[PDB]
């Protein structure tokens, strides 16, 4: 392992999601329609925290993740996912290296810097120890160029991955407009995930990336023709979008309509029992010499 | 810690007749901690009394105890030849298993 | 593996025969829960976890969706809504040693029950009392695990039982598990009764115009109704449109 | 349930000696081994105890640094490893039977099985 | 209906019930009306070497239809391969004996098992409880019981 | 389990010889009979198997022919009955048992049980 | 049929040390049909492994096997007085069982 230390040391960025983050909520074909369905969402315009140098600590993992990456050279390389990163638990390792995709999910010591090295390669320099190995997979692969965007979710032993990749002109931000995210791979491996790292490939490369957190939301989504999604509405965002959720449709025409039950929540437990002290003789029922 | 006291330290009678022997303690105990056993010369000490009043499985019902706080008993209802052995009073208390000084019958 | 460290061996993409299993003379439990053991081989699932542990007699009734007690509350919980079977066997000529066999453990003690497919491999001292343990057994402080002195002589409730058990998983997504069904021929533009990898319906079967995406594997209507599937040998698209029907 | 010791040891002072019990008629890891020292002439002494499922140990603060209690469930047989030996140590050992912290009844507080004792001359 | 199970298959006879007594030797319907009466028979039924005398079936190709009889001895075929009538690999003897011996746990205990059943169907009644009759009373309002 | 088999005998060349084994201590009818004759100096060789539940048998090709195999349930005791004696079947014959082949796991590939071996000398 | 060929025919060593026997087939075997028998002289045989590597009920743990496909081997870690014996590897195929010539030890 080699810790690298010529870094300078700035605060995390962040920016606006606008409608990005939607994806294929499930495996069916649908189309010309409007379809309502609660799950893991990021939510609209939502803050995500925004990296670049050689910027990639450890971030939490909680319901799931949003990854998007702005790149012009192929500097991005994978990610680690797991409870501590250090052979103590399970560990999933995602790389894509120069020749095809390979996913493992054996047992790693993992460096505390881990990163590979490039142009060809040639240093990888991601983890020392690897043995109880319990699943692997090996596949295709996958101003800035490419776009590149991931959800990734843990659900009911499952982690599914879906991605999209798109042309992207801007120096400095993520593009506005609306894409889905169709999905890439469901892995059946049980892991408990709350930590991941980010894989990136001495002297640094052009490449931002960007990262957000998934949320129990409920999405109208709008499949087209050929059953592609080309718009959705966050029913949450905004009292329209509730609107819109709530009459089924993407279009209001003028009018007064009942959407939801407002409720104050409570924020203290107040718990009132009798000040007593004395216990309750069960002992001496269940330690009786006769019964 | 706490002593553990036995009385009387030597006991005389004959077959067929009561017997009672005593067991003191420095500090109170629950009746729940305080057992009593059997040695005979030359073999190993065997369990009669645990609980401060409940019998042993196997043990004959000439053998009662009784007793609370600081004081226990001990009374053997009728003596037979085998019961001319030493009797010990143990008691557990704090992380530690405490026993008297005997007695001889 | 000893109960609190059940092993789980997933299956996947292969022909299940559980014919064999089912009709085997070996096995003293079987019991299947949110499926039939004879309609088996007929059902196709996305995954099956083999889930493998040794327990006492007594206990293999807490194998069971709903249930109470050290090995359901602390060592192996099923949920309650668990599509699997239960099949158990006494292991006695190959799990009980003389002396007693030591090596199968279970979880005793626990802060709170285990949610669902769980595992637990600590060994933490459970705390009974107020006072904190600070990792030393004594009063009020126990250790979380014992054993089963697993003896020749015991009795029939206290002889070791292997148990395997299989959950079988149902979401939308493509079936890599089946059983040992025989493919026929694709037939279109007639009334006929289809099983497409476990979909099962009467209808008419013709060829479809939609542009599926390479991941989706079928489709539904306005009304959520199966209308569409992609063949799982060959990856045509087929409509599925109900056999007439109408008032008289 | 029976408890099998081995046979009389004799020792010079400052040497160590290996007291087994071997166990049988029950589940050995589910109660603890207790050691009770019997010098000649005198009562009982309690020495510490071993927790079979865990290897856990206690000892008396009389023994505390000096002795060792090992078990191994394999041959369901407990160790007692007494160093330092003195003249005041010569005494027959019995293994003791208890039930665990955990029993809901006091089982912890008596020991219902002995072993046949070990004579230690020292 | 009569008949000799293991201790451990006691629980098998009742509606609702797999296993190889219920889905091969006597499966009861799920609407059953009747009583499962049962008894331990050790003294009657136990011999030193094992009574080989009570058997049971063990293998079929489909489970059995509520109250249907099967006192057939065809090797059954478990593998993809014809058996002949020959007994070997994957063709097995369907029916097995109980080794009922009195040193045998209360499990593997034979135990005697009387099942009644109780038809219901709109015909006349023949078979009634121990019930004393009364005078018949006309024109009057009576809680009346006319053949149950 | 036993397997209690009957004393040595001796047979003239010609003649037929019949091998009790009995036996005890599990259910007969759930297990074939094997037998396994051991000339002396030899290795060991199987004979062939009987099953108590339908009275099934099947022989070794070097024996088919020669050799019959009963069993009677009513005394759990199985039997050899090998006719055509010559000089080179004096040996030791062994019962032995095995599961059957409805087995699960393969017991029926090995003898798990064996009596003690009956001479016969012809 | 099958040729069962087990090596070497005589083994000669001392008590307390080790030995492994050999046992091989004509013909590819699986692992849940090999066995392995101990004969003492003068004794009936009794079962020793099964499953390839499964010792039996009641067996020491000094014996251990292993081997695959045509190849199968018996270890024994220490040698006592009583292992002196004769050592047969056993295996079933087709609708035979088939026995080695057998080891001495
Ligand atoms: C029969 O059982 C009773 C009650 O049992 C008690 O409650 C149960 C639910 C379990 O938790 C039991 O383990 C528990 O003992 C016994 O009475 C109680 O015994 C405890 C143990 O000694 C007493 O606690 C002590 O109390 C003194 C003050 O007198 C303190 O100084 C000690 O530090 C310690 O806290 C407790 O007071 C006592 N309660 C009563 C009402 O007597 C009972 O001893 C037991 N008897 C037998 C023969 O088993
Ligand atoms: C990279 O830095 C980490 C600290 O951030 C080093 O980890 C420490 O290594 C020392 C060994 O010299 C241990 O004593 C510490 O306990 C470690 N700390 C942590 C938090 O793990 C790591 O060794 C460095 N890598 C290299 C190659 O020097
Ligand atoms: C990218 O990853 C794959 C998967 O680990 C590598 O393929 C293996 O490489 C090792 C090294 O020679 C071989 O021993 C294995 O047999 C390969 N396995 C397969 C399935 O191909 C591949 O070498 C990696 N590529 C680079 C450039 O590091
Ligand atoms: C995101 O959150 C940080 C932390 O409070 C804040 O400083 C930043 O302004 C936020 N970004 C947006 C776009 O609201
Ligand atoms: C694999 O996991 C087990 C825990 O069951 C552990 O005992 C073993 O040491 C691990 N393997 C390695 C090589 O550390
Ligand atoms: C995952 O690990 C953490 C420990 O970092 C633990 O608190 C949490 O309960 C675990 N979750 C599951 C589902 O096991
Ligand atoms: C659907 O696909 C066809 C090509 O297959 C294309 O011409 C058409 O524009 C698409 N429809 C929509 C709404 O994008
Ligand atoms: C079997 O299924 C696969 C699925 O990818 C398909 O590619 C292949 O052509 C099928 N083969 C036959 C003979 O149907």
């Amino acid at each position: 392992c080699v810790n690298l230390t010529t870094r300078t040391q700035l605060p995390p960025a962040y920016t606006n999601s606008f409608t990005r983050g939607v994806y294929y909520p499930d495996k069916v074909f649908r189309s010309s329609v409007l379809h309502s369905t609660q799950d893991l969402f990021l939510p609209f315009f939502s803050n995500v925290t925004w990296f670049h140098r050689f910027d990639n600590p450890v971030l939490p993992f909680n319901d799931g993740v949003y990854f998007a990456s702005t790149e012009k050279s192929n500097i991005i390389r994978g990610w680690i996912f797991g409870t501590t990163l250090d052979s103590k638990t399970q560990s999933l390792l995602i790389v894509n290296n120069a020749t095809n995709v390979v996913i493992k999910v054996c047992e790693f010591q993992f460096c505390n810097d881990p990163f590979l090295g490039v142009c060809m390669e040639s240093e990888f320099r991601v983890y020392s120890s690897a043995n109880n190995c319990t699943f692997e997979y090996v596949s295709q692969p996958f101003n800035f160029k490419n776009l590149r965007e991931f959800v990734f979710k843990n659900i009911d032993g499952y982690f599914k991955i879906y991605s999209k990749h798109t042309p992207i002109n801007l120096v400095r931000d993520l593009p506005q407009g609306f894409s889905a995210l169709e999905p890439l791979v469901d892995l059946p491996i049980g892991i408990n995930i709350t930590r991941f790292q980010t894989l990136l490939a001495w002297t640094a490369g052009a490449a931002a990336y960007y990262v957000g957190y998934l949320q129990p939301r409920t999405f109208l989504l709008k499949y087209n023709e050929n059953g592609t999604i080309t718009d959705a509405v966050d029913c949450a965002l905004d009292p329209l979008s509730e609107t819109k959720c709530t009459l089924k449709s993407f279009t209001v025409e003028k009018g007064i309509y009942q959407t939801s039950n407002f409720r104050v929540q409570p924020t203290e437990s107040i718990v009132r029992f009798p000040n007593i002290t004395n216990l309750c003789p069960f002992g001496e029922v269940f330690n009786a010499t006769r019964f | 810690e706490i002593v553990m006291m036995q009385s009387p330290g030597t006991l005389s009678l004959s077959p067929g007749e009561r017997a009672t022997l005593s067991c003191r303690a420095s500090q109170s105990v629950s009746s729940s901690y305080l057992a009593w056993y059997q040695q005979k010369p030359g073999q190993a000490p065997r369990l009669l009394i645990y609980g401060a009043s409940s019998r042993a499985t196997g043990i004959p019902d000439r053998f009662s105890g009784s007793g609370s706080g600081t004081d226990f008993t001990l009374t053997i209802s009728r003596l037979e030849p085998e019961d001319f052995a030493v009797y010990y009073c143990q008691q557990y208390g704090s992380s530690a298993w405490t026993f008297g000084q005997g007695t001889k019958v | 593996a000893s109960v609190y460290a059940w092993n789980r061996k997933r299956i996947s993409n292969c022909v299940a025969d559980y014919s064999v299993l089912y009709n085997s003379a070996s096995f003293s439990t079987f019991k299947c829960y949110g499926v039939s053991p004879t309609k088996l081989n007929d059902l196709c699932f996305t995954n099956v976890y083999a889930d493998s542990f040794v327990i006492r007699g007594d206990e293999v009734r807490q194998i069971a969706p709903g249930q109470t007690g050290k090995i359901a509350d602390y060592n192996y919980k099923l949920p309650d809504d668990f599509t699997g079977c239960v099949i158990a066997w006494n292991s006695n000529n190959l799990d009980s040693k003389v002396g007693g066999n030591y090596n199968y453990r279970y979880r005793l003690f626990r802060k709170s029950n285990l949610k669902p497919f769980e595992r637990d491999i600590s060994t933490e001292i459970y705390q009974a009392g107020s006072t904190p343990c600070n990792g030393v057994e004594g009063f009020n402080c126990y250790f979380p695990l014992q054993s089963y002195g697993f003896q020749p002589t015991n009795g029939v409730g206290y002889q070791p039982y292997r148990v395997v058990v299989l959950s079988f998983e149902l979401l939308h997504a493509p079936a890599t598990v089946c059983g040992p069904k025989k493919s026929t021929n694709l037939v279109k533009n007639k009334c006929v009764n289809f099983n497409f990898n476990g979909l099962t319906g009467t209808g008419v079967l013709t060829e479809s115009n939609k542009k599926f995406l390479p991941f989706q594997q079928f489709g539904r209507d306005i009304a959520d109704t199966t209308d569409a599937v992609r063949d799982p040998q060959t990856l045509e698209i087929l409509d599925i449109t109900p056999c007439s029907f109408g008032g008289v | 349930v029976q408890l099998v010791q081995s046979g009389a040891e004799v020792k010079k002072p400052g040497a160590s000696v290996k007291v087994s019990c071997k166990a049988s008629g029950y589940t050995f890891t589910g109660y603890y081994m207790h050691w009770v020292r019997q010098a000649p002439g005198q009562g009982l002494e309690w020495m510490g105890w071993i927790n079979p499922i865990s290897s856990g140990t206690s000892y008396a603060q009389t023994f505390q640094g000096r002795v060792t209690m090992t078990s191994d469930t394999s041959i369901t047989t407990a160790y007692m490893e007494l160093s330092r030996l003195r003249s005041d140590d010569t005494a027959v050992y019995y293994c003791a039977r208890a039930a665990p912290f955990y029993d809901f009844w006091s089982g912890y507080s008596y020991f219902d099985y002995w072993g046949q004792g070990t004579l230690v001359t020292v």
